[PDB]
């Protein structure tokens, strides 16, 4: 137990930007987007779809965008190839529809005079702690749920715990607009974070490793969705604490877990269109199947709020997001062992392409005390993991 | 009148091979010199032919004889042959200076401004030596070719190794130096200082410290002027004298009414301007003599690095003249009344005349062919 | 090490090729370049208005700074000084080459030529132009010295003499100098005093510098306008001041 | 002087104090040496928090890029097409850079004024200043690399 934590040796794999040379920190340009997209469509065409087709009929690959600024409908989906070829799709005559998911910014292959393929990849003792934010009750600043979360964690003697989600969000501290405590003291954001993390380290006594993943709604991290390195200042000096970028891919002793920190599943499912009379669990399964194909979960650029065109839920910097892409070819290795996608979808734990995805929803969801989280236990001797979900 | 010209073209323009050799420049060693040279012809009743480039001399004379070229022109040498296409750039062109009798119209009075008189040619006689001395003393310019033209003055062709390929800016710089009659008096650039160089020599007054001296310098302009006009129009020089103080003009106009004689009037003017100041009056005779004698260089035709000119030996029935050649040493002997004409026929005198014309031309032709 | 110092000095005086400023500590932001480009244009305008040149440079701090090697962060001083002169010139040139007429570039050519003469005069070595002016100067032959002796002393009266008269020039090489009233001409050759060797320096420098603007304008006239906005709106202002 | 052209574009910064609230048009006529309300409180902490929130809101507003619809329509969309001809952002980086520079310049002090007061106030001033100075230092529009602006014209 104690020796197990002594032999943790956590490390990540992404290349982190030097904090002084962010390529596109503020400046944005339209032409560079067009050039990058024109390069990536050709890359996909050369690498993936070419293996299916041999050169009256026509075949092409392209990007899917909404014809009208309103929400997409089966009659307005449109396919685009390059600066010149600029066409439509009319396959709705026969009402036939395959077991595939279509969403904007998706790059699909279609042939006709219609068959669509979606870049199919060819088929194939330890315990961890996972907790999701927020940690403070709405319209309150006591952070008492943090106390019982750590109570459970130190009761069950978990080797390591992962904390993720907003800590100081724009949905709770906007109402207070200040900090007042019982002992007549005024606090600021950074001091509040230091107090919280000192509480964490003193309750855990540094016996367990901690992983922190920031989110967009955090008030201290001003960066966009590919944010990085929420700086941690703590009085305790032992290196039990860590910080990572927003989309993370960390390396346990032999376990490699990929983190989509913010509400990708719900937005991808609701924004996209899919056939009806399909159960919700199957809906989520197919949406994640679609996202896994394109080597990146943040596939959709607009990701507008459903039923609210003007509002944008998350801000994504398009040129800089393709850096964190990860390809999936199981013929060599299975790269992401565990996918953590905290989102408002119903709790689940399933296996896809010989990898597992978990959805531990937000603790204190929607202001009710009924939080929930999950734990995972795996044994190594090829890849066997036991997963169970806990409700408060 | 074109039938006589058509019959006479076999005799009008002997120097065909001579002209080809002169344009050939054998010393340079390059070929096709005649091929690249611009030519232009003028036909009967306004018909103009341009860029009539002929590579062969035989076809050149064949076209010359077949047509009726009332005027024959000389042009420059281009990159490559061909006309009205590929926008050919010209390489080289000879330096040219033009002189006419129009600028002397406001001075002379004995002629009807339409036909010349014997009393007027002295201006050309002095202008020739003036310009030749300027070119020889100030520049190297080891070759000169004048040409009398029609019913009026002359031109100044030049052939030399370097100036043929000179750019337009150097042409402008050269023609600026030789022009001193700035249009109303000589420019202040030379007036501002004593011990100048150019106009002192341009006034036949060499380096000197004197009655014989003043006489031997003045007698030239005396002979040219005090017989053609002899100060019959006082206003012409009173206007120039008005540039100075009104007191001096009043003095001279009061003085002149008594003498009523030309040479004495000039002597009285000299006496009345000799010693009336040390600085207010300066060179006052010099600018007067320059303004009243020096010829005005044209800057129209000799401006561009490419142009068209009236060739030697061209004949035009109006005025019946033959553009006979000329040379620097011919200044002291030439006359404009002994030139041949179409009118003479089967006459030994005219035969000897154009034989002399050809021998004078050949003088310079082999002079150049040997000196190169 | 020494060779790149020599090359940077040659580029400093002749001032014909540019450098990069991203890694330079001082001139990075868009704000600093505005005043940097304004200062040189102000100096040029006042120079052409008044016609003291060294006494002008001391006003605008454009002197190459003097500082001992023992001073810390020594490389910062010369890099800053080198950056100022090189960057200033091209920005000012870029303005005239795009908007001004060819009959209006001569004002800029004169101003830069004049400050060039001051730099060489106070400079330690003029070897950059010393070698080339040897190609133009030709010593007067003693035969020609006596040939035009009456003419030479006619124009030259005041002294402020065999060695006093300077090496002579061929007529074709410098046709522009004949119109000067201080020169003497004799059979297609010109004899000049020694102090006009500065005048010929400006003659060649102006002609080449004026040539580039027309070429620079030609490389721009084929296009519509500058593509990036934060500069195009800026360079227009640097014409009237 | 140099302060009016930066006062003309400052964004709203409202401070919530005890029994009063006022708009923060700070300059440095105004007594730059002291930054406190009419009350005894220095309102330092609320000022710092409000600056943090306002700069976060400004950045998040900028990052949601939207282009102007073609055919002279003022409507805007976030979906950018590969064959789109029009190119005009709703909020170009120039405006944000100007606003950030204004918010930076509304709090600076000249060296003459600072020497006459205690070190605590000036050190607090620079502590607040660096929070925006570092954000300005890392921009890719404030910093300009001008090699490519004329190296296309035949210059090293
Ligand atoms: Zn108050």
């Amino acid at each position: 137990q104690h020796q197990n934590s002594n032999n943790m040796t956590i490390v990540d794999l992404f290349e982190q930007y030097d904090p002084n040379k962010i390529p596109n920190y503020l400046t944005n340009n339209i032409d560079k987007i067009r050039k990058h997209l024109e390069q990536r469509i050709l890359t996909f065409k050369i690498q993936n779809y070419s293996q299916f087709i041999v050169n009256e009929e026509v075949k092409m690959v392209g990007r899917l965008i909404s014809t009208e600024n309103g929400f997409l409908n089966t009659t307005n989906l449109r396919i685009e190839l390059n600066r010149n070829q600029y066409f439509d799709l009319v396959f709705e005559n026969d009402f036939d529809f395959g077991n595939n998911v279509l969403f904007p910014n998706q790059i699909v292959m279609v042939k006709g005079i219609l068959v669509v393929s979606e870049l199919i990849t060819d088929h194939i003792s330890q315990l961890i702690m996972v907790a999701a934010g927020p940690f403070s009750t709405v319209m309150s600043t006591q952070y008492t749920s943090f106390d019982n979360i750590l109570h459970v964690a130190k009761t069950k003697k978990v080797s390591t715990l992962i904390l993720l989600g907003p800590f100081l969000d724009i949905k709770n501290e906007i109402l207070k607009d200040g900090s007042i405590i019982i002992n007549s003291k005024e606090y600021t954001f950074e001091q509040l974070q230091n107090s919280l993390f000192e509480k964490a380290v003193k309750e855990l006594e540094g016996k367990t490793q901690i992983i922190i993943v920031p989110s967009t709604r955090d008030i201290l991290s001003t960066d966009s969705i590919p944010q990085m390195s929420l700086e941690i200042k703590v009085s305790e000096h032992k290196n039990s604490i860590h910080s990572y970028s927003n989309p993370a891919y960390i390396d346990i002793d032999k376990l490699r877990v990929y983190i989509a920190n913010s509400d990708v599943g719900m937005i991808t499912l609701q924004n996209s269109l899919l056939d009806k009379k399909i159960p919700y669990m199957q809906q989520s399964r197919l949406t994640f199947k679609a996202l896994m194909n394109q080597q990146n979960l943040y596939s959709i650029y607009p990701m507008r709020n459903p039923q609210d065109s003007q509002q944008i839920l998350e801000t994504v910097k398009l040129p800089n997001i393709n850096d964190f892409d990860i390809p999936f070819d199981y013929q060599l290795e299975q790269y992401p062992h565990i996918i953590i996608s905290p989102s408002s979808l119903p709790k689940f734990a399933t296996k896809i392409y010989n990898t597992v995805v978990i959805n531990p929803n937000y603790v204190i969801r929607d202001g009710s005390q009924a939080g929930n989280f999950a734990i995972i236990t795996l044994f190594k001797d090829h890849e066997r993991t036991r997963v169970d979900l806990y409700c408060l | 009148l074109d039938y006589d010209l058509l019959e006479e073209y076999y005799r009008s323009y002997f120097p065909v091979s001579q002209m080809v050799q002169w344009l050939s420049y054998p010393q340079d060693g390059d070929d096709t010199y005649f091929t690249r040279r611009e030519f232009s012809f003028t036909l009967q009743n306004e018909v103009y032919l341009r860029y009539q480039m002929y590579n062969s001399e035989r076809e050149f004379k064949n076209a010359l004889l077949q047509k009726v070229p009332e005027k024959i022109d000389i042009g420059a040498v281009y990159d490559r042959p061909g006309k009205k296409g590929d926008d050919i750039k010209a390489k080289e062109k000879e330096f040219v200076i033009d002189i006419d009798m129009t600028d002397y119209d406001h001075i002379r009075t004995c002629c009807s401004k339409a036909k010349i008189c014997e009393k007027c040619w002295k201006f050309m006689r002095v202008a020739c030596d003036l310009i030749s001395k300027s070119l020889d003393e100030d520049f190297g310019f080891q070759h000169v070719l004048w040409v009398y033209s029609g019913r009026r003055g002359i031109h100044a062709w030049v052939c030399d190794k370097e100036i043929r390929k000179a750019n337009d800016y150097t042409r402008a710089s050269i023609i600026d130096y030789l022009n001193i009659l700035v249009d109303y008096v000589k420019p202040s650039l030379l007036k501002m200082e004593k011990s100048h160089l150019i106009e002192r020599n341009a006034m036949k007054q060499l380096n000197q410290k004197k009655a014989e001296k003043e006489s031997e310098k003045v007698f030239v302009e005396i002979v040219l002027r005090e017989q053609n006009l002899f100060m019959k129009k006082p206003e012409i020089i009173l206007e120039f004298l008005a540039k100075r103080s009104e007191n001096l003009s009043k003095e001279v106009e009061k003085e002149w009414k008594t003498l009523k004689t030309s040479e004495q009037r000039y002597e009285a003017l000299k006496e009345l301007v000799s010693s009336e100041d040390k600085k207010k009056t300066h060179y006052l005779l010099e600018e007067l003599r320059i303004w009243l004698l020096y010829p005005r260089l044209d800057v129209n035709v000799s401006k561009s690095t490419n142009h068209l000119l009236k060739s030697p030996f061209c004949i035009h029935p109006k005025t019946g003249n033959v553009c006979v050649p000329f040379t620097t040493e011919e200044i002291s002997t030439f006359d404009p009344f002994s030139v041949p004409n179409i009118s003479t026929l089967t006459t030994e005198e005219g035969s000897s005349k154009m034989k002399n014309s050809l021998k004078i031309f050949n003088k310079f032709l082999e002079n150049l062919k040997k000196d190169v | 090490l020494n060779k790149q110092i020599k090359e940077e000095e040659r580029n400093y005086i002749l001032l014909e090729n540019a450098i990069d400023n991203s890694n330079i500590q001082g001139f990075q932001t868009i704000q600093e370049i505005v005043q940097l480009a304004m200062q040189r244009m102000k100096m040029i305008k006042e120079i052409i208005q008044e016609e003291n040149y060294n006494r002008i440079r001391v006003a605008n701090k454009f002197i190459t700074v003097a500082i001992p090697k023992s001073d810390p962060e020594y490389e910062l001083k010369n890099k800053q000084q080198y950056a100022k002169e090189v960057l200033s010139h091209f920005l000012c040139k870029m303005a005239y080459a795009f908007y001004a007429e060819p009959e209006t570039w001569l004002e800029f050519a004169r101003a830069e030529a004049f400050i060039l003469m001051d730099k060489l005069k106070s400079g330690q070595h003029h070897a950059n132009f010393f070698s080339d002016e040897n190609l133009k100067i030709k010593t007067i032959s003693d035969e020609l010295f006596k040939q035009a002796f009456p003419k030479i002393e006619a124009t030259f009266s005041s002294i402020k003499i065999k060695k006093d008269n300077f090496k002579m020039f061929k007529f074709i090489d410098h046709p522009s100098m004949l119109s000067n009233n201080d020169v003497v001409l004799h059979k297609g050759y010109i004899i000049i005093y020694k102090e006009s060797t500065s005048k010929i320096v400006q003659n060649i420098f102006i002609e080449r510098l004026l040539d580039e603007m027309r070429l620079l304008q030609l490389k721009f006239q084929n296009n519509g306008s500058k593509l990036d906005d934060d500069r195009l709106s800026f360079l227009k202002d640097l014409h009237k001041a | 002087s140099k302060r009016n052209q930066f006062l003309t574009s400052i964004p709203r910064v409202l401070v919530d104090c005890k029994k009063c609230d006022q708009t923060f048009l700070f300059l440095g006529a105004d007594a730059a040496s002291i930054l406190k309300c009419k009350c005894g409180n220095d309102i330092y902490i609320q000022l710092k928090n409000k600056i943090a929130l306002v700069v976060k809101e400004l950045i998040r507003n900028f990052e949601e890029n939207a282009i102007q619809i073609d055919n002279e329509e003022f409507e805007y969309t976030h979906q950018i097409s590969l064959v789109g001809k029009a190119k005009q952002q709703k909020m170009s980086s120039f405006t944000l850079n100007q606003k950030l520079l204004s918010i930076q310049a509304m709090f600076d002090i000249t060296k003459e004024e600072q020497e006459n007061t205690q070190k605590v106030t000036i050190e607090k001033i620079k502590t607040i200043k660096k929070t925006l100075d570092d954000l300005l230092s890392k921009s890719q529009y404030n910093n300009l690399n001008l090699s490519n602006i004329f190296t296309s014209f035949g210059l090293l």
